[PDB]
C-alpha cells in the first residue's frame, strides 16, 4: 500500500516542504514579538535546502521510481528520459533560486510568497515531465502557467511589471485554450486520451493513405499551442515585452 | 669520454622503435576503420524501432485491465446477473 508511493517521493516531499515554508512564513511574518521580520531570505534558503533534498531523493531512486508502473500507468509514466530531465530541471531551479537571494535584500523585496510559488511551479514542472496523458499534460502546464502569471506581476509599483504580467496572462490563456481545443478533437476522433494508446491507434494507418480531418487538425492545434508556450516565431506576440 | 660519443647514444635512446610505430599505425588504422563501419551502421537505426508497441513497457494495459474488469463501473451487463449462482 504505502510502498506504491516510492515513485512519488521526490514530489510529495517538495509539496510538504512547500506547505511547511508557506505556514512558517505566514505565521512569522505577522508576529508582533519579532516586529514583522523580513523573512524572505530565510524562506529562500529553506526552499533551496528543500530543493537540494528532493534532488538527493530523486538522484538516489534510479532503481526505484519504476515500481508499481501498472498502478500509476493511467496517471504518469516515468523512465530514464524523465529521470534525467527532472534531475536537470531541479538543478536549474536550485541555481536560479540561489542566484536571486541578494535581490531580496538589496532592493528590499521581502515577499516570501515568491519562493513558495517558485517551489510550487517547480512541482508542476516535475509533474509535466512525468505526465503521460493529455489531461495530466494540460494540468501540469496550467500549474506553472498560473504560478508565472502571479509571479510576473508581483512587483506592483512599476508599470512594466503589471502590464507584462497582464500580457503574459492573456497570451498564456489564449495558448492554453488553443492547446485544449486541439486535444479535445484528438480525444473525440479516437478516444484514448492516454499517450500509450494514442501512439497505437495512429501508427496503424498513415495520413497519406486516407485523410482524417479531425486528428490532423487537432495535432496542428496542439503544436500551435506548444509553440505559443515556448514563444516560437511567428508565435512571439509579446515575449520580448514579457521578458523586459 | 668526450661529448659526441655520449650525445650519439643519447639521441639513439631518445629516438623510438620504428617497428613499434609501424605496427601501431597499421593497427590504429584497422580498428579505426572497423569502428567507422560500426558507427555508420549505428547511424542507420530509425528513430522508431520495428517492434515499438510489441515491447512490454509499451503495453502497460494488457496486464492491468484484466485485474480491473471486475470492479464496479467496468463490468459487462451480463456479469452481475448470473454471478449470484
Amino acid at each position: 500500500m504505502f510502498n506504491l508511493f516510492l515513485a512519488v517521493f521526490p514530489e510529495i516531499f517538495i509539496i510538504n516542504a512547500t506547505f511547511i515554508l508557506l505556514i512558517h512564513g505566514v505565521v512569522f511574518s505577522t508576529s508582533k514579538k519579532y516586529d514583522y521580520p523580513p523573512l524572505a531570505s530565510n524562506v529562500g534558503w529553506l526552499g533551496l535546502l528543500s530543493v537540494l533534498i528532493t534532488l538527493l531523493l530523486l538522484a538516489a531512486g534510479a532503481p526505484l521510481l519504476t515500481i508499481a508502473h501498472l498502478f500509476w500507468n493511467n496517471l504518469f509514466r516515468r523512465d530514464n528520459f524523465t529521470y534525467f530531465c527532472q534531475i536537470f530541471l531541479l538543478l536549474s531551479t536550485a541555481g536560479t533560486i540561489s542566484m536571486c537571494f541578494d535581490f531580496f535584500d538589496q532592493e528590499r523585496f521581502d515577499a516570501f510568497e515568491f519562493i513558495v510559488l517558485i517551489l510550487l511551479s517547480t512541482c508542476g514542472m516535475l509533474f509535466m515531465i512525468s505526465a503521460y496523458d493529455l489531461i495530466a499534460m494540460y494540468l501540469a502546464i496550467e500549474l506553472q502557467s498560473l504560478c508565472f502569471y502571479v509571479i510576473a506581476a508581483s512587483k506592483r509599483k512599476s508599470e512594466f511589471s503589471t502590464e507584462a504580467g497582464l500580457k503574459y496572462l492573456i497570451l498564456g490563456a489564449f495558448s492554453s485554450g488553443i492547446l485544449l481545443f486541439g486535444c479535445s478533437m484528438i480525444y473525440g476522433s479516437t478516444g484514448a486520451t492516454h499517450f500509450d494508446q494514442l501512439a497505437k491507434i495512429l501508427t496503424g494507418y498513415e495520413i497519406t493513405g486516407a485523410r482524417s480531418s479531425g486528428i490532423f487538425m487537432g495535432i496542428l492545434f496542439i503544436a500551435v499551442g506548444f509553440l505559443f508556450k515556448i514563444t516560437a516565431v511567428p508565435f512571439h506576440m509579446w515575449a520580448p515585452d514579457i521578458y523586459e | 669520454g668526450f661529448i659526441m660519443e655520449f650525445a650519439e647514444n643519447l639521441v639513439l635512446r631518445l629516438m623510438e622503435n620504428p617497428e613499434e610505430r609501424d605496427r601501431k599505425a597499421r593497427e590504429h588504422i584497422y580498428e579505426m576503420h572497423e569502428r567507422c563501419k560500426k558507427i555508420k551502421e549505428m547511424w542507420a537505426l530509425p528513430i522508431r524501432p520495428y517492434g515499438f508497441w510489441t515491447f512490454e513497457r509499451h503495453n502497460a494495459q494488457l496486464r492491468w485491465d484484466p485485474q480491473i474488469s471486475q470492479v464496479a463501473g467496468r463490468r459487462d451487463p451480463y456479469d452481475d446477473l448470473l454471478e449470484d449462482n
